[PDB]
DNA sequence: CATCAAGCCTTCCTTCAGGTGTTGCTCCAGAAAGGGTGT
DNA sequence: ACACCCTTTCTGGAGCAA
């Protein structure tokens, strides 16, 4: 089953790339040493072979959300919105290992090297949730394959293929957003501002005195840590139309129905990260099932046999498969 | 040897998921419930064997026409 | 819960963008070198994708207030207007570290590399203020999600939803506003204007000769600079979002929104730059704002009323307590 | 017969390499001991000889998919999309020896070593599927050579030969993708989050105290149960680049060419070399050349009528009896 | 209804933040002996 | 009764580069 979810982020996208990146105040990424630089936390970037100029494929940077992040977003969406309410409305409860296996593929960091029986493998791949995300102590193949969230851009034209010339994007799609943390105690202004503080003016003056001592120590170092922190993070600019490729090799109809229910409940979900700055908010503007567009304003339109299958399976959903899926053979 | 020698890993694994699907569907008549990567049909074996880029030189007494015919084949 | 606080700024909005940007005496932003240049401190702006050629969408600038700035504004009006009167009214006094953890995210720049207990996580995410704003030494996630203040503009037409198109403004929304600082010794002009000056005439003469020696060869008070601002009267929008909130947390947000009328947005405090009025507040798509404040949402106001009653310092103390 | 498939990986390619490779928090691969390092599992790279920038040849890293991986991918595509529907639709069934022989070339069905006369060797090498791969207990040589999936790259030129100077990728084709596993008990944030868990807040706090005890024990030991929090890396071949793939046939029947063509017709639903949960290895076929004649279109493979008709009559006569007699006797 | 005026100077940024913690992999790549029991 | 299947059982070393 081929599912293609074209979304539109209405907030910036921030999937933080690991690394030690810096930036000048003017906006130059990774400056040579000597000039003053601030920590930059770049967004996640996929190198893509693309056609720059004419017939000259080259590796260009295109900033994305990883398929692991979107796979866990899909997993936690169908978990918080479908699977957990189905378990709550009945008497079924999960162990902490079963909850850990359902949310992160495993209960412990150490798997057991023995694989499970063919009957249990077949029944877990027939399961609506466990078939999508087959983890556990004995590693199963989950039939859900989740691609990265690619922005519909020229740099991904060898990724996107034909049919994506509408709402086209060129050029840079990222922006460095600067964030500052000020010291609260420097923003104290009067005795009315300080009355909620134990000690008041004495404690405030002690905070200024420790900041002056630490500043003198840092000046002796240059020529603990305070609360001033001016820094930067690169985000992907809002308003982009993104492609999200979801694949299912011979799924049970309830499993693709569960993916459809999760895509229905992607409303009020954040894609990558930067929670407190409301980053990752998005609007789905299209879902195509095997190339057939099945999205409307009121969620998924059509595809009814998937929804009846997943409703019947959620009615038949229990905690027994989750418990014996997470049960280690070595334990 | 035009290059330094390297080592190639190759593995033999029978598809466990496809085996379970064929075993429920009846297309695989396997009475066994549990596989074994240790030994058997589902033994996921690993084997490492050397790899060299080289130029191969040999010396022999034979008609050139037949040798070039075989080596062009 | 999805709140849309659509506001209109009375005065020019100035959130100072980082960078050594420059301006000529005309309206040329960042000129080529070799011409007379002045330091320009531009407004904070966000690139947004917008339909510019009626088929082609492109990354265009749009001057905003950052969601960090508006989040700290909401946090500070909650603290100085709701939380601190409830704390000093009941006699509760936070520690200096607890005050720093209330106004910033924590008290120290080094967070603890341990996770807190689930009982603690549940108590603070059920707490109104600490549930809205996480952080601390052990990296709590708040339930509040604060977007940037976006102007209702055709550059943001892919950013806003529906219903904003009749209000959507086109064209440029900024101004280079010029400021200057005199050396006020040059503005003295009289021998009875130096009787307040110690030394008097000889002191003013020494300041003049020091300025002349500095100009012949420390920085004086003569400054001429510029800052780009968003134009006043612009209609904005503010997307506050709530990840599974308690009704007390929503009531704390609405209590903050009721009394942001005397609060300033971003920078320009001496120029009264941050002044604004709230045109509307949509509470999950339903309008709850009027002239007197937020009407309706009564369960949220009652929940934050019973939550502000019994608000203790010890929750902030063991939120700020390191490990 | 020399079938040659030009493909483009829509998603990244991650054919995992052996060894204990490590990377810092930046892109420095295999640092010296004494600096924080993370487990990186790299793509399948092989050192190849190339003459680029000089007349002499040098060792350059070329990130490829192994010919074993492509050979078994073609075999599993053949089985899953052609052979298993054909054996199912007539009600034929496979024993474990025949299944292992057909799906893995594996000899454990008859590990004694099956003697094979030259006549049955000829009939088995003329079988549509058995003759392609062979092996099993009879240890038969297949008609099919499957080359490695070689990227169209300047490091691959001596492999590729002429005819690939245009659309030729240059520079690095890899990028390290960072993946982490989060402990989800740390993400329990409310009573509604833990209400599904048996024990609830008590079990959640027990998990937290176990995590703190394990972290304190690890910190004391560094001066054996592993937690769910992991931060690792995997180096992938970047998506969107062009690869070539050579499948040579050593004197085939037309049914065998038709079977390879039918496998390539249904191959875009398959994945090249792992990375399965991250949808890695999804690709489109840009071209198929049968002895240099470009034969692929958007609607699969046009032309090649004799091969498709021969494999149609082969599949109409495809039973499991040939598979069971190829495995056992 | 024609020119003559058809600027001049000088400002032309200042300090500071200029990251913190964690993660820092897991497992298995055997074949026979000795029991059952299912066709 | 002879075929496949499901279990145990069992001997040794140890350093490590890109």
């Amino acid at each position: 089953m081929q599912i293609e979810v074209t979304v539109r982020n209405i907030t910036p996208i921030f999937s933080a790339a690991p690394g030690s990146n810096y930036i000048t105040i003017d906006g130059t990424i990774n400056p040579p040493p000597g000039v003053s630089r601030f920590p930059l936390v770049r967004t996640r970037m996929m190198y893509v072979a693309a056609d720059v100029g004419d017939g000259v494929i080259k590796s260009v940077p295109l900033q994305i959300v990883p398929g692991n992040t979107m796979r866990s977003l899909l997993r936690r969406t169908m978990l918080k919105h479908v699977i957990e309410p189905a378990l709550v409305e009945k008497g079924n409860k999960l162990s902490i290992g079963a909850y850990a296996t359902a949310y992160s593929g495993n209960a412990t960091g150490n798997p057991d090297g023995v694989p499970s029986s063919f009957d249990e493998i077949a029944t877990m791949r027939a399961h609506p949730f466990i078939g999508l995300f087959g983890g556990g102590p004995r590693m199963l193949e989950g039939r859900l394959m989740v691609d990265s969230l690619y922005p519909i851009h020229t740099n991904a034209e060898r990724i996107l293929g034909a049919g994506y010339e509408n709402e086209m994007m060129s050029g840079p799609i990222t922006q460095v957003v600067w964030a500052r943390r000020m010291d609260p105690i420097l923003n104290l202004g009067s005795s009315e501002d300080v009355e909620v503080i134990n000690g008041g003016a004495v404690a405030a003056n002690g905070w200024i005195q420790d900041l002056l001592a630490n500043s003198k120590a840092a000046a002796s170092k240059k020529k603990g840590r305070g609360l001033k922190a001016f820094n930067a993070h690169e985000v992907v600019i809002p308003g982009l139309k993104w492609v999200w490729r979801i694949s299912l090799d011979r799924p049970t109809d309830a499993q693709v129905g569960l993916v459809l229910l999760a895509l229905n409940k992607m409303t009020n979900e954040r894609i990558a990260g930067g929670h407190s700055k409301d980053y990752g908010r998005f609007v789905i503007d299209g879902v195509s099932l095997n190339g057939e567009q099945v999205w409307s304003q009121s969620g998924i339109t059509g595809g009814e046999q998937y929804f009846d299958a997943v409703a019947e399976a959620i009615d038949g959903l229990s905690s027994k498969e989750f418990e014996q899926f997470a049960q280690s053979a070595k334990e | 040897r035009q290059l330094p020698n390297q080592m190639w890993m190759q593995t033999g694994r029978l598809s466990i998921v496809e085996a379970a699907r064929h075993r429920q569907s009846g297309y695989l008549q396997l009475r066994a419930g549990k596989p074994n990567p240790a030994g058997g049909p589902f033994k996921t074996s690993i084997y490492h064997r050397p790899i060299v880029q080289a130029e191969l030189t040999a010396f022999c007494v034979g008609d050139q026409q037949g040798i070039e015919a075989l080596l062009s084949e």
